[PDB]
């Protein structure tokens, strides 16, 4: 359970990041297909190449999604309903993979907040993103 | 990875009383069946909306056939299962687009498999020899993934 | 979540190991430990060889459990709270173990039960001991 | 794992610039805060009651610097991880009692302590790098474990 000091930290944290969330989301991305070339299984459609378009315009849609995660982050399970349903339905990426984007996710955050990454905050996102996984997988079966 | 030689005179033993064809349907049908979101690479293989629908369609059990026989081959190289496997997981990875993951969920589904149609056949030792198998075979077809 | 037929089934199963639930118990452990060598490293003072009456007993620990999420299937987190405390905080066993035992509750099931054991009942199953486990690590951090 | 030149020569040029001790203080500190339940190895290490207590005991920040230096040490044998990690290996099973995961845990925040400290030059290909590495310790490490 996030704790009602783990979401003062995101909240904190997710503010600084403020109108940098979609070029972080796109770090996380390209970090991720880097890091853990399986996880490019799901994106064969996709063009991967360096600076890619495409890959930039899907780091925006998954940073809104954690921005609105983080709005919400009291009633997750509502808020992220819709994305849950296409990530167990449409999508189906196997949920081994939501540790491997959440830990890129961690690692771009850290790259870019060298004074708010702290111990506790490190603790409070990493636990935040587990949420938002487990949110997204809630529905695979 | 590898196996004690007691192990692998248990695996092979086990194995003899195997129907791979059976078998290979039975374990790719249960995946489908358990871990519904590995429907995702078969749409063209039909009706796959019931356990029923999934266990006696006839792509997913010529499929399982397929897979598993190559499995079923592979228990002839337990000391060289990156080579032996190689191609497959090239193939896998560069036109298929599979997670690996795939790979280690039907080895524990195969397991279960292997459990239910042996009974207390499959005993503990026998199957701590199989999962030294299908962890081999899954790292084996992870292996060449880029 | 575990659907309405998921309950069935797993009640059904459940009820069918009947009064072998100690000795499945014990079977699942013998196996986990034999199958998965690292598990072992939370047991350094059991008696961890085939016949040992440490793992006998605690098999008939872990099946009274399992018993009591069955019969409380509606309300897990609560009724198996103790019990998550104590995994949680007390024993502090990584919670990457919990799959592993799980899958070998299900071999030892697989095992024992020919004519219940179908793709839907191992589905229900499967399910169930994944949920046992999310319930069992919900208070680590 | 196996790096490829270019890997080898990512990984070495960063690690000429990392403070050892002040790495490892932070990646071991950082994991008993993070995932509390590693704490259970080190009852002995006196009060790790807050995160600030934990980063700042100096049993924690020894350590962390004893078990980054392995690491660093190793970091001279990478195409032969299994090989120099094996005596520790058998040390962690059998004396210690130590869960492989925990390595697993150890390398993710041991990445995340460099991206923190290095920032932008903590690169996507430069991490892909030291994901490999973290991987193949972990992994050596776990390889003599029975
Ligand atoms: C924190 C976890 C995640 C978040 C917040 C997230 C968010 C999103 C969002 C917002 C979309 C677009 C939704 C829409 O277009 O309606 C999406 C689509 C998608 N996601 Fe995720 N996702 C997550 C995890 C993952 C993971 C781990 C994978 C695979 C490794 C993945 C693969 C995909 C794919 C393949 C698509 C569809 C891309 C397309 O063809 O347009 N997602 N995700
Ligand atoms: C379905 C999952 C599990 C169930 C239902 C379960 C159940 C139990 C129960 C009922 C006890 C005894 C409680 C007491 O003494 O008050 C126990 C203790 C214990 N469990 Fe589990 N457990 C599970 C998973 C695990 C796993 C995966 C591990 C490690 C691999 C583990 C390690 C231990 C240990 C070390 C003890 C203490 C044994 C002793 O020293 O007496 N448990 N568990
Ligand atoms: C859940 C997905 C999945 C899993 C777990 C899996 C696991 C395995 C394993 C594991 C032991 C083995 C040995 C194996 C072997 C094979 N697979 Ni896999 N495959 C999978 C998805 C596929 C798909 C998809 C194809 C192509 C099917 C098609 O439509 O022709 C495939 C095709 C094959 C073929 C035929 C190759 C060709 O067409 O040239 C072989 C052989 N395989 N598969
Ligand atoms: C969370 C637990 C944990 C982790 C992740 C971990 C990860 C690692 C890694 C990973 C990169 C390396 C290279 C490593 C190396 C070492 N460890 Ni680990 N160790 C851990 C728990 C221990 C414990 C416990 C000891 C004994 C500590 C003490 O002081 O007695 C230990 C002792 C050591 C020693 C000292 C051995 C001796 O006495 O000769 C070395 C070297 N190690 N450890």
């Amino acid at each position: 359970v996030l704790s009602p000091a783990d979401k003062t930290n995101v909240k904190a944290a997710w503010g600084k990041v403020g109108a940098h969330a979609g070029e972080y989301g796109a770090e996380a991305l390209e970090r991720m297909f880097l890091s853990f070339p399986t996880t490019k299984t799901y994106f064969p459609h996709f063009d991967l190449s360096h600076g890619s378009a495409q890959v930039k315009g899907h780091g925006k849609k998954v940073a809104d999604a954690l921005t609105n995660a983080v709005a919400h982050v009291d009633d997750m399970p509502n808020a992220l309903s819709a994305l849950s349903d296409l990530h167990a339905h449409k999508l189906r990426v196997d949920p081994v993979n939501f540790k491997l984007l959440s830990h890129c996710l961690l690692v771009t955050l850290a790259a870019h907040l060298p004074a708010e990454f702290t111990p506790a905050v490190h603790a409070s996102l990493d636990k935040f993103l587990a949420s938002v996984s487990t949110v997204l997988t809630s529905k695979y079966r | 990875v590898h196996l004690t030689p007691e192990e692998k005179s248990a695996v092979t033993a086990l194995w003899g009383k195997v129907n791979v064809d059976e078998v290979g349907g039975e374990a790719l049908g249960r995946l489908l069946v358990v871990y519904p979101w590995t429907q995702r690479f078969f749409e063209s293989f039909g009706d796959l909306s019931t356990p029923d629908a999934v266990m006696g369609n006839p792509k997913v059990k010529a499929h399982g056939k397929k897979v598993l026989g190559a499995f079923s081959d592979g228990l002839a190289h337990l000391d060289n299962l990156k080579g032996t496997f190689a191609t497959l997981s090239e193939l896998h990875c560069d036109k298929l687009h599979v997670d690996p993951e795939n790979f280690r969920l039907l080895g524990n589904v195969l397991v279960c498999v292997l459990a239910h149609h042996f009974g207390k056949e499959f005993t503990p030792p026998v199957q701590a020899a199989y999962q030294k198998v299908v962890a081999g075979v899954a790292n084996a077809l992870a292996h060449k993934y880029h």
